């Protein structure tokens, strides 16, 4: 069983920073590549960022560009991301996801194939 | 981004349609489509990806299928267990990634 | 993790050990050892060239406007990358690389005249 | 469609040949023939020297920033390229292209310097 | 302004010359003289073979993505540019070439498969 | 004499697609560049479309870009442009013209020198 | 795009001038700039090219020119079959090519 | 000491041109590169061109980008900007500034070291 | 483009700080900010560079610091003579190379 687990944090005010992890188990964590997906209380899904499965590799909506970082680690398994500025419309609960990419030499994704449950970010 | 419609419905046993209409340069340019299945306080499940395959472990009364810049997914012997919140997303190419539709809240009647 | 030591790996595994390989190309009695290392050179120099000619000049990696035609090898990149090492990979195409290399040259000489004329 | 085959036709026709001739460049008693070959190498990789100096490396048609001095030519473009074999062509304007060498020389030793203080 | 003329000026001065040290790196009785042309020729393609695995093919000046530590020489731009020239810079950094020379090659190993899985 | 005759199509729906072809004689049609210039009713003339003489390199207006195709084959003297989507902006006769491109080894053209007579395309 | 007058007249024997304001990126940046004569019912001919050239098959009462942004077609010896829509175009570079003025509806008095 | 003369123009009519010159004195020139930087009558500094110590290299501020040409001539020490089509909003004044680059064998710049005194450009 | 307010003021022998906030792709990217002194009617002088570097000639009552996208220039043992328009400049980009504030009226009491 694959299971992605968000240990990020919580209430943070508005034009500070918050940094995210989320801790992997189950599958070849360096084999896959890694995204945020984020939902607003009241709202649908949104694409926050995209991590290449050897770290080389990141990709951003327009709305976080120049703010977030995304990162990861393959000997920890571990995905974060480094948030900064947080606007109120930043206010989420923030999704680790396994998927979106691939390398080339493998067969491609272009969807999320696991979920972790997600870290609830709140900017006031 | 994407269109999809708010409360589709219908009895247990009767199909039902949850479609999803993009653009040209998104559903109508990449066969990369999927789709989500999310219970109130629950993470996303993937139900549908490369708009007709599904992952093992999901069952085979969910279907996707597509036309020019409409998707949809077609879910067959309904069971009172289907209610969720149904989203579409699509790769759209390397200047924006995905996009995602509103969620479509299915209920069984 | 020396010259040739992922002969035996796969070639998704091989394909990072190619400088490895790469800087292992160069370098009357002793007449047969002239011409030893005159023909090492021209070998080299043909298998450069023919780089240049398909426009991958100066890289290990890289890509092309060739389409894969499954006549060649209708086995999936898993089947591919994940397993058959190059030894075994070159045996399955010996007879379709000189179809391959022909198709390599066409579109190379496509491309220098396409984009020469948008350059006027 | 061999080796030299168009020598004889237009410029213009004889320019999509390239690769033909290109292929062709490479490959006490016994002597004589090692001194043909070292020398047949050495003479390829001045021309490959050349063509890098003046930012032509890997490719069989490059354009530059050196504009044409009609003093060297002032034949039109349908003169040239519909007309004129590259024999003929060779002959008319063999007295100038030690001049427009120093020039494809000088120019791509002053786009390097403008781009590594661009990438600065 | 002939061969090693610069050699006794500034390196941001002898960097205007290169063009001229590099046109002169090419061109039983007489066998040892086809040695030492053989010799030559080999000698230069291994120059020119390393120049390809950094990324640098067909260029005389090649900016790179790997960071300078001043473990290797902590000296400013301008007792670098400006004073010390080439053969005194040799001197002072030759212990740490091995070092910089390996850590060129491990970027552009990195460098050329985010290009390809960016083309896919 | 040179004549380009178009014998493309008439009147189509609004949302559909209509295909264009022109048959050129009396020049070497694989010696020149080929375009598609529009005009609705009541206006004057716009550029549509150009094509290079070996057909690799097609250009496009930016109001049909990603909704026409041109194309060439020179075996069959034949120009065409594929339509999708036609709105009822695209309402015009729809002239195949000779010229606007050269190949850099011949002189340049960047005008116009010969003209069909025009399909008039009808969205409705 | 390009800016022509409608209306140019007068009457036979009597010179007129059709001219065509562009921009700098435009006429301003490139001599290429053509003339095109349309008589209503027909496809267009060519009058003028690369500003002041004149193709085999027309006469010499037409000639192009320039100054500035701005360009012009003169006719001398005006004629009663000169009743035309002129059109000017110019080459307006790699990502916008071709641009056109409105017709200018030449009449002879 | 460092110098910099403007000896540039006055007033001219709007829509035509104007050329100015800064002669330098004190310095190599050759080792710099310079800048114009402009100042309305009622407001603060404005940056519109840099060139490059060889010549070669020239970057324009927006506004004036397709109007503006900034030059260069080592043998004479002389530093110039020719100015076209010249609007209402071109009056100001303009100083000859060394400063703005480098040329990657030496230390940075990114900021003006030396100026001129400027020259009163009026366009009535 | 850079904002500093105006009218900074204090008497001799005070301090005063003017400030100078920017944006993310300026000030919060690169450490390239300056400042300069212009009396009314001159030309201004160079005063701060690389956000804390002064240049010689210049004393060491005038002191560059920052934090985040805010750059300020502190003035310490504050002279009548140091009446003048201080204006904030800073690297923003090979698109936009320079950018500047308006200018600060320094009043000294
Ligand atoms: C792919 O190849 C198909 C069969 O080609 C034939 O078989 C291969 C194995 C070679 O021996 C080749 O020389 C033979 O012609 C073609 O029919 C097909 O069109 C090819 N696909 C392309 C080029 O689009
Ligand atoms: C990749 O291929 C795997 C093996 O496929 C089977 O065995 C090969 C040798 C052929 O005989 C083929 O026709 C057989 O179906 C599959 O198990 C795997 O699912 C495939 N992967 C993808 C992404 O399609
Ligand atoms: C073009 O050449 C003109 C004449 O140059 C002279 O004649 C040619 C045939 C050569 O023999 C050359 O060495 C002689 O100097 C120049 O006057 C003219 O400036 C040149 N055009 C350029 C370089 O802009
Ligand atoms: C290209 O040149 C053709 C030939 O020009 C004439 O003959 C040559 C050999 C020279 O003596 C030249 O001075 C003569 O005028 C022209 O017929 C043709 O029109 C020219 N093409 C273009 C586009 O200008
Ligand atoms: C820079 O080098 C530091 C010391 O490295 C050691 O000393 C140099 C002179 C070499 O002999 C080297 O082999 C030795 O390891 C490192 O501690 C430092 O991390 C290096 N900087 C990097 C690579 O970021
Ligand atoms: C560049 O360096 C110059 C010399 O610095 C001094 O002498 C060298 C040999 C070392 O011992 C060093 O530690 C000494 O400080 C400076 O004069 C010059 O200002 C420096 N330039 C810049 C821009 O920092
Ligand atoms: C040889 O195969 C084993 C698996 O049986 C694998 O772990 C090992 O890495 C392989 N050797 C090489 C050089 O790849
Ligand atoms: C070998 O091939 C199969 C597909 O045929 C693939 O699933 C597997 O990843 C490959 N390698 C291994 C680890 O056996
Ligand atoms: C390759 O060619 C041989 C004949 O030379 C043939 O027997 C074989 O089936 C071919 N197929 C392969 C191994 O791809
Ligand atoms: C030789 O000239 C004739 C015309 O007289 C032409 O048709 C033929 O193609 C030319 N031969 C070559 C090799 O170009
Ligand atoms: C030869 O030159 C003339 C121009 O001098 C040109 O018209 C013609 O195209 C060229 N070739 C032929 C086909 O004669
Ligand atoms: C080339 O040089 C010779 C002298 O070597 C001279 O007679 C001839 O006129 C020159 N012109 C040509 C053929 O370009
Ligand atoms: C040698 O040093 C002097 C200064 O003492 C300098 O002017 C000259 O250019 C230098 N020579 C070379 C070849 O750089
Ligand atoms: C030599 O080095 C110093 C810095 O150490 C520098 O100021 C000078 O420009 C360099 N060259 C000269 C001209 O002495
Ligand atoms: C270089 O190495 C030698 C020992 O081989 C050592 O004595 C010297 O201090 C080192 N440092 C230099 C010159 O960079």
């Amino acid at each position: 069983e694959v299971q992605l687990v968000e240990t990020g944090g919580g209430l943070v005010q508005p034009g500070g920073s918050l940094k995210l992890s989320c801790r992997a188990s189950g599958y070849t964590f360096s084999s896959f590549a890694m995204s945020w997906v984020r939902q607003a209380p009241g709202k649908g899904l949104e694409w926050v960022s995209l991590i290449n499965d050897r770290g080389g590799l990141t990709f951003y909506v327009d709305s976080v560009k120049g703010r977030f970082t995304i990162s990861r680690d393959n000997s920890k398994n571990t995905l974060s991301l480094q948030m900064h500025s947080l606007r109120d419309g930043d206010t989420a609960v923030y999704y680790c996801a396994t998927g979106g990419m691939s390398s080339a030499l493998q067969s491609s994704k272009y969807y999320f194939d696991f979920w972790g449950q997600g870290a609830l970010v709140t900017v006031s | 981004a994407l269109t999809q419609p708010p409360s589709v419905s219908g009895s247990p046993g009767q199909s039902v349609t949850i479609s999803c209409t993009g653009t040209s340069s998104d559903i109508g340019s990449y066969n990369y489509v999927s789709w989500y299945q999310q219970h109130p306080g629950k993470a996303p499940k993937l139900m549908i990806y490369d708009v007709t395959q599904r992952p093992s472990g999901v069952s085979d009364r969910f279907s996707g299928s597509k036309s020019g810049n409409t998707a949809s997914l077609t879910i067959s012997g309904l069971q009172a267990d289907d209610e969720a919140d149904y989203y579409c997303s699509a790769y759209a190419g390397r200047q924006t990634f995905y996009i995602f539709g509103g969620g479509t809240r299915l209920t069984v009647l | 993790l020396g010259f040739l030591g992922a002969a035996g790996s796969t070639m998704g595994a091989a394909s990072m050990t190619l400088t490895v390989q790469a800087r292992n190309l160069l370098s009357h009695w002793g007449i047969k050892q002239l011409q030893a290392r005159v023909l090492a050179v021209e070998h080299y120099l043909r298998d450069q060239q023919l780089l240049g000619i398909w426009g991958c000049s100066g890289k290990l990696i890289c890509c092309t406007n060739v389409p894969w035609n499954s006549s060649w090898s209708n086995r999936n990149l898993s089947e591919i990358w994940d397993n058959m090492t190059w030894l075994q990979w070159d045996k399955e195409i010996s007879n379709y690389t000189q179809i391959i290399y022909g198709l390599l040259e066409e579109s190379q000489n496509q491309q220098e005249k396409n984009e020469q004329d948008l350059l006027a």
